[PDB]
């Protein structure tokens, strides 16, 4: 998750 | 000295898809990478040898860290468990169940004989290393804990999340001692005398406190960094430099009472996630996320 842009694209 | 000498070295491949962090063995001997490719990989510390690969993850991994004494090594995995790995056997010696979201951050404490987790459950957990026992589970904060880590004694732990705030534990109790308040923060550490705390905030900016006063003491600019939780180091082997990633594809190392920007290492072709520093020698783990994947070794 650390890898990812879940929370800023959102 | 005014500035170092940081020059590219080796570049690590293998991972197969984005690396999300480097830690260096305490005994300066082995570099630690944990892959979203849900692997770990032990790699020669002085000439980037690839030694081995630990496998059992049935997700990606965010972090990994090390016994004291460099032979356990301990993962955070989206499978919402953390894995506690023998390196040289490689087998898993235990798994750590209890967070009901993605863990993000993991650390051994100075005994190693607890470890402090962090999730996307907004909760931070404190395990015992023996049994792999769930000690405790602090109410933390209101949204992902983005790093967690042990005071110099391990008497302390501190906290950061997405809610933005920064919080410093009492291991013994669990109760909350200090809290620093909003942009959200993505990293945070204690400095090696266990004084200061380097905070990192996802607006371009890195923040050295004093929490005994609660004062940001200084504050570190010119890098990339909105959107990943990117790790940060004090360099303490030669010149005291603060060193971070950043989105923009470079290596940021400022001098650490100046604040002046001493060095941007160039090398990697996307968001270098994790920067770590060699406990003796003055040596830079660097590592990239996907369209890179590799890992670069630096040496000043």
């Amino acid at each position: 998750a650390r890898t990812t842009s879940q929370l800023y694209d959102a | 000295p005014v500035k170092p000498n940081y020059a590219l070295k080796f570049t690590l491949a293998g991972h197969t898809k984005a690396v999300s962090s480097v830690k260096f063995s305490p005994n300066g001997e082995w570099l630690a990478s944990s892959s979203a490719d849900k692997l770990i990989k032990i790699w020669g510390a002085y000439d980037g040898k690839f030694e081995k690969t630990i496998s059992g993850h049935k997700l990606g991994i965010s972090d990994v860290a090390w016994s004291s004494d460099s032979n356990l090594l301990v993962s955070a995995s989206d499978d919402k468990t953390l894995k506690i790995w023998d390196v040289s056997s490689g087998k898993c010696l235990k798994t750590l169940k209890g967070h009901s979201n993605y863990v993000f951050c993991c650390n051994f404490n100075p005994q190693s004989n607890l470890i402090v987790s962090g999730s996307f459950d907004e909760s931070v957990r404190i395990w015992d290393v023996k049994t792999g026992k769930c000690l405790k589970t602090l109410p933390a904060h209101s949204d992902p804990v983005s790093a967690v880590h042990f005071n110099r004694d391990g008497s302390l732990i501190v906290s950061s999340s997405y809610d933005g705030l920064c919080r410093i534990w009492d291991t013994a109790s669990g109760q909350c001692l200090k809290t620093l308040i909003n942009p959200p923060v993505s990293f945070v550490k204690f400095s090696p005398n266990g004084k200061y705390i380097l905070a990192a905030t996802l607006d371009n900016t890195l923040k050295l406190w004093d929490y005994s006063k609660g004062k940001c003491l200084k504050t570190y600019t010119g890098h990339k960094n909105e959107k990943y939780c990117i790790f940060a180091n004090f360099s303490v082997t030669g010149g005291k430099w603060i060193v971070s990633g950043s989105e923009d594809n470079l290596v940021y190392i400022w001098n650490l009472q100046t604040k002046e920007i001493v060095q941007k290492l160039q090398g990697h072709t996307d968001v270098v996630i994790s920067t770590a520093c060699h406990p003796t020698e003055n040596i830079i783990a660097s590592a990239a996320l996907e369209n890179d994947k590799t890992i670069k070794l630096w040496k000043s």
